[PDB]
């Protein structure tokens, strides 16, 4: 229900739906539910932002409405100044996440030695907060629930020939950290 | 029957039934094999036809089914057209032949002016993708006289699956040639009947469209 | 001048109707059969520059083909091209070069076709002990062979033959026989058959008690008897039974459990014994060795190998009989 | 009942042939009879027919599909006529 | 495209329209859509004028998404997000090689990604029994092959072997990342590498073979290889190197 189809989505048994056949508008409250939530995409500050990914982790449970979620999301994708800011937008994104953790592991590899190896004299690492504990943690249980209950996402998030999530996590893994985040 | 060297046809024929009554097939297969080769080598192409379609070998049917294309664009004439015409379901084996029967089918069925099954046919044959490049020259040849047509009653939708296989095999045939070039010396001049005939075909669906919007009224 | 100062090959055609001899004299001739008798000589040419070795010819069931070999590294494949067909007037037909794999620095030892059943292939094998194994993927061109397999012998290569297939789970092989003549070699033939799990060949077998000079190996024509039987002409006359056990579902061409016997053993001959040749069912032979003289034998109530007859090319041959007892 | 079952009327296929490589291929089971499984069956089935061409066969491997299948409730009704004859005799 | 790809080259260009400016139901409010929210706009203050090669793009985009949703119709909505190597990865794991035969000529993408995705499928052919072919089939018939198109006789991974020669054979680079991917592919499934793999590679190049001997082990046949590259020294076998020196000696 909070995934109106009026979003632009589609799958190999969403034509019984009108997203392969034009217009569709849903009940008015439940419009008008869904359609806050598709602002509160984009506008948030910082000390709701892991609530609201409560909202995302519970709306990331199902086949469907998560792949509804992962539109909602590309659609906070893309280059912005709204899914960039803590304060007023959402700074979550495929976009923000992974630029964040390219930034994290090339600051970390930099670090810490190159490829092939572990741990070498280097300086030191970048500095962790709780709140970046609790941001990441919280964002990896939303990723994983929307990659399993959809696999669009998890193929279209293993072909990112620009992110490469694959090295990333080679190399992050080859870091020595707490290893909650490993 | 391996050792015999086998020269007399009729001897052949007892040799067929005497295979017959205990069903021995490969044998039936080996000999009419040799036996159409024979007759290909004696030019016999009707013969050669005949132990072909004993042996049951779509491949050598479609082989000559080559002969009989080039040799249509060399002559424009229908080869062994009678046989051609009364061959049945074996068609579904062969799709050389195939193309074949569909190309007499519709040299008739123009002929009587019955353009919408024509469409049909057309349109079937392409989302088939039939023929070697040679010859998928004349499988966009065809749609000349559905140009023609001063009078239509296809459907919009039909006149867009139409036009949306028509450059769809136009750029297949771009790629055909070349897999980024052409390079077949008939494409140029080829290349500008494309242009006048879509020319034609684009202010026919200027006509059609306006029709179709009409006959809502 | 050609042909008349020595022999060095004659070929026939499948189900016998034409003849061809090849020479030291580097030209070909060719004669043809007619039905109405007489042998007539159709046709003659030059195909390489050295002591044309062999000639052997493609099935009928896939044109008048010659394939011709020598002392050249090199081997020829000439097509009958038709002039004329299609009945007023036959022209002259001639023959085209196909192509000449030239795949040889040694003495090309022996060129022979594959059987139809599977798709007829091409195997060369040369002095250097390495066989060549084309195939056709082109069922059009005459000129085309890829070649699907080698072999390294490391034993120089004088006489390869075919394994017939009759069966739905046979699937072929490839004896050869080595010219080698060292007394500290033990064992000149070797066995490889097409191990169809690794999609390839492998050695399915060599056999010992085997050190002389060879020169002509035998199949059984395969039949429904699962068991085969070779003749091995080199200086001796050897026949064989190999009973085929079981195989390893996917090492079969790798390992294999034949019933191996050396079943008739005739040193009759007292000479190079050159060549052994076996009924279109592979049931009587007859072998030749350098004295000039060729036995004919039958195997018995017992399956028992004999000498039924005795032809000297050195001399005049043993009376005809059909009053023994 | 005296019954007996429908015969089989195969388009791409000699029934003699069929018939034949059935009774080699038929093997001693576990309920008192040699026949062979309906699995060894069909899938020998499906190797034999793919020994031989495939053209154009493309197109018509749904009928060869049902063919194969239909053949397979006959062989499935012939157990089924089967079974109840040895438990009337011992009745 | 039609329209356009009529006319001579002076008109050959279209300026990109403006973005914007539509709403629906004559005589309303001046904007309407069904697909909103946004976050920025391209820029509009500078215009830009779009080419065949750009409309062609265009078009493979739009091609390829239609073909997804036909053969899947799952596969539209990010079809409508995919770019090109996306594309061909999504290409991959469908089955549709002469389509990305196809986009790697439009887009000049990598057609390695393919080789590695079809030797991989064929792989599990070769180990595959008949089942595996059953499925193949349905996808190379799509394919079309010279020596002779179809005939259920022989295995799938046998013309499969046969189609990664064809396409080889049509498709060159001149730099065999291909033949790389291809045999690293083998050997870290456990391939022995093929013969006519072997001669054909082998008759264009065979020291680059030779350290991939090195890397994976393959010694007894680096022997080999070197055994006859001294004999060719000794006499001619170059040809069969893809090395063109004449020889006598060293």
């Amino acid at each position: 229900e909070y995934w109106c189809p009026t979003e632009p989505l589609q799958s190999t048994s969403l034509m019984g739906s009108f997203l392969g056949v034009a217009h569709q508008r849903p009940p008015q409250r439940q419009v008008l539910l869904s359609k806050f939530v598709r602002q509160m995409s984009d506008l948030l500050p910082a000390t709701l932002y892991l609530p609201y990914l409560k909202m995302l982790r519970g709306l990331a449970s199902g086949p469907q409405c998560a792949h509804y979620c992962f539109s909602l999301l590309k659609a906070n994708g893309g280059s912005s100044a709204e899914n960039l800011q803590a304060a007023g937008g959402s700074p979550v994104s495929w976009d923000h996440f992974f630029h964040s953790l390219m930034l994290y592991h090339e600051h970390l590899r930099r670090d810490l030695p190159n490829t092939d190896n572990i741990h070498q004299r280097h300086p030191p690492l970048r500095g962790i907060t709780q709140r970046e504990l609790d941001g990441l943690i919280a964002c990896l249980q939303l990723t994983c629930t929307i990659i399993d209950w959809s696999e669009s996402a998890r193929l279209a998030l293993c072909e990112h020939a620009q992110w490469m999530p694959v090295v990333v996590i080679l190399g992050l893994l080859q870091c020595s950290i707490p290893p909650l985040l490993k | 029957m391996e050792r015999i060297p086998l020269s007399t046809e009729k001897k052949a024929l007892k040799a067929l039934r005497i295979c017959e009554q205990r069903q021995m097939t490969e044998q039936v297969r080996s000999i009419c094999k040799t036996m159409a080769m024979q007759s290909l080598c004696n030019r016999r192409l009707g013969s050669a036809l005949s132990w072909s379609i004993r042996a049951k070998d779509a491949a050598f049917a479609t082989l000559i089914s080559d002969r009989f294309l080039k040799e249509y664009c060399e002559r424009g004439n229908f080869t062994d057209l009678d046989l051609i015409d009364n061959l049945g379901s074996a068609m579904l084996l062969s799709d050389r032949l195939t193309f074949l029967g569909k190309y007499r089918e519709f040299h008739r069925m123009y002929s009587q002016e019955q353009f919408s099954e024509a469409a049909s046919l057309l349109l079937s044959l392409m989302t088939a993708r039939i023929a070697p490049c040679s010859f998928w020259l004349t499988l966009l040849l065809d749609a000349l006289p559905l140009l023609e047509q001063k009078q239509v009653i296809f459907s919009a939708e039909q006149t867009y699956e139409l036009m949306r296989c028509l450059e769809d095999r136009m750029a297949a045939k771009l790629e055909s040639t070349s897999p980024d070039e052409i390079q077949k010396q008939d494409s140029s001049i080829d290349n500008t009947k494309v242009e006048m005939l879509r020319l034609a075909l684009a202010r026919n669906l200027a006509r059609a469209i306006v029709t179709e919007g009409a006959l809502q009224e | 001048a050609d042909h008349k100062d020595l022999i060095h090959d004659v070929s026939f055609d499948f189900h016998g109707r034409r003849m061809a001899t090849c020479s030291s004299d580097q030209s070909v001739k060719v004669w043809d059969k007619s039905e109405n008798g007489n042998w007539h000589c159709t046709a003659s040419w030059k195909t390489h520059s050295g002591s044309v070795w062999r000639v052997t010819w493609a099935h009928p069931e896939f044109g008048q083909v010659l394939a011709s070999c020598s002392f050249d590294r090199t081997a020829a494949v000439w097509e009958e091209i038709v002039g004329e067909s299609n009945d007023k007037l036959r022209g002259q037909s001639h023959w085209v070069k196909r192509t000449t794999l030239v795949d040889s620095r040694t003495s090309v030892t022996d060129v022979k076709f594959a059987p139809k059943h599977m798709g007829l292939m091409l195997a060369t094998c040369s002095a250097d002990g390495v066989v060549r194994i084309y195939e056709a993927p082109d069922v059009m061109n005459l000129s085309q062979w890829s070649l699907q397999h080698e072999i390294s012998c490391k034993l120089s290569c004088s006489c390869i033959s075919w394994n017939p297939s009759s069966s739905r789970a046979h699937s072929p092989m490839i004896a050869v026989g080595s010219d080698d003549s060292s007394p500290n070699i033990m064992g000149k033939v070797q066995i490889y058959e097409y191990n169809e799990n690794t999609r390839k060949y492998a050695k399915a077998e060599t056999l010992m008690s085997v050190s002389d000079p060879v020169h002509d190996i035998a199949f059984a024509p395969n039949l429904g008897r699962s068991f085969h039987i070779l003749a091995v002409a080199t200086k001796d006359v050897r026949i064989f039974t190999m009973k085929p056990l079981r195989k390893e579902l996917s090492s079969s061409g790798g390992v294999t459990k034949f019933e191996i016997h050396t079943v008739a053993q005739f040193d009759n001959h007292n000479s190079q014994v050159w060549r052994v040749s076996w009924n279109i069912t592979g049931t009587v032979l007859a072998s030749s060795g350098d004295d000039g003289t060729v036995r004919l034998w039958k195997a018995n109530y017992m399956d028992n190998w004999k000498c039924i007859g005795v032809l000297k090319g050195d001399g005049n041959p043993v009376g005809n009989s059909y009053q023994g007892f | 009942s005296n019954e007996i079952p429908e015969p089989l009327q195969l388009d791409f296929f000699d029934r003699s042939q069929i018939e034949q490589v059935i009774a080699n291929c038929e093997h001693k089971n576990r309920r008192g009879q040699t026949v062979c499984n309906v699995k060894l069956l069909h899938r020998v089935l499906v190797a034999e027919v793919n020994a031989l061409q495939g053209m154009a066969a493309i197109g018509q491997r749904p009928l060869l599909m049902e063919e194969i299948n239909t053949i397979l409730q006959y062989v499935v009704e012939r157990n089924k006529l089967l079974q109840c004859l040895h438990a009337k005799r011992h009745a | 495209l039609n329209c356009l790809r009529l006319i001579r080259p002076e008109y050959a260009w279209i300026v990109q329209p403006v973005s914007g400016a539509v709403y629906e139901r004559p005589g309303a409010s001046p904007k309407r859509n069904y697909d909103g929210e946004s976050s920025a706009v391209p820029s509009s203050s500078q215009i830009e004028i779009l080419e065949l090669r750009d409309l062609e793009k265009e078009y493979v985009l739009a091609q390829t998404r239609l073909t997804l949703a036909k053969h899947n119709p799952s596969t539209a909505a990010i079809a409508g997000s995919s770019a090109a190597e996306e594309m061909v990865a999504l290409l991959v794991q469908a089955g549709l090689f002469d389509t990305a035969i196809s986009l790697c000529q439009t887009f000049k993408l990598g057609l390695t990604s393919i080789f590695e995705g079809l030797a991989c499928k064929c792989i599990r052919l070769q180990q595959g029994g008949e089942a595996a072919q059953a499925e193949a089939w349905e996808w190379l018939a799509a394919n079309q092959l010279a020596t002779v198109i179809t005939t259920k006789e022989s295995s799938a991974t046998d013309e499969a072997w046969r189609l990664m020669i064809s396409y080889l054979d049509k498709y060159e680079s001149k730099n065999t990342l291909y033949h790389h991917c291809i045999i690293n592919k083998l050997l870290s499934h456990g391939v022995p590498l093929p013969n006519w793999l072997i001669n054909r590679y082998k008759a264009m190049d065979a020291a680059e073979l030779l350290r991939l001997y090195l890397k994976y082990d393959l010694l007894e046949e680096a022997a080999e290889l070197v055994l006859e590259y001294v004999d060719a020294l000794l006499g001619k076998g170059h040809q069969y190197f893809g090395i063109q020196a004449p020889l006598s000696a060293t």
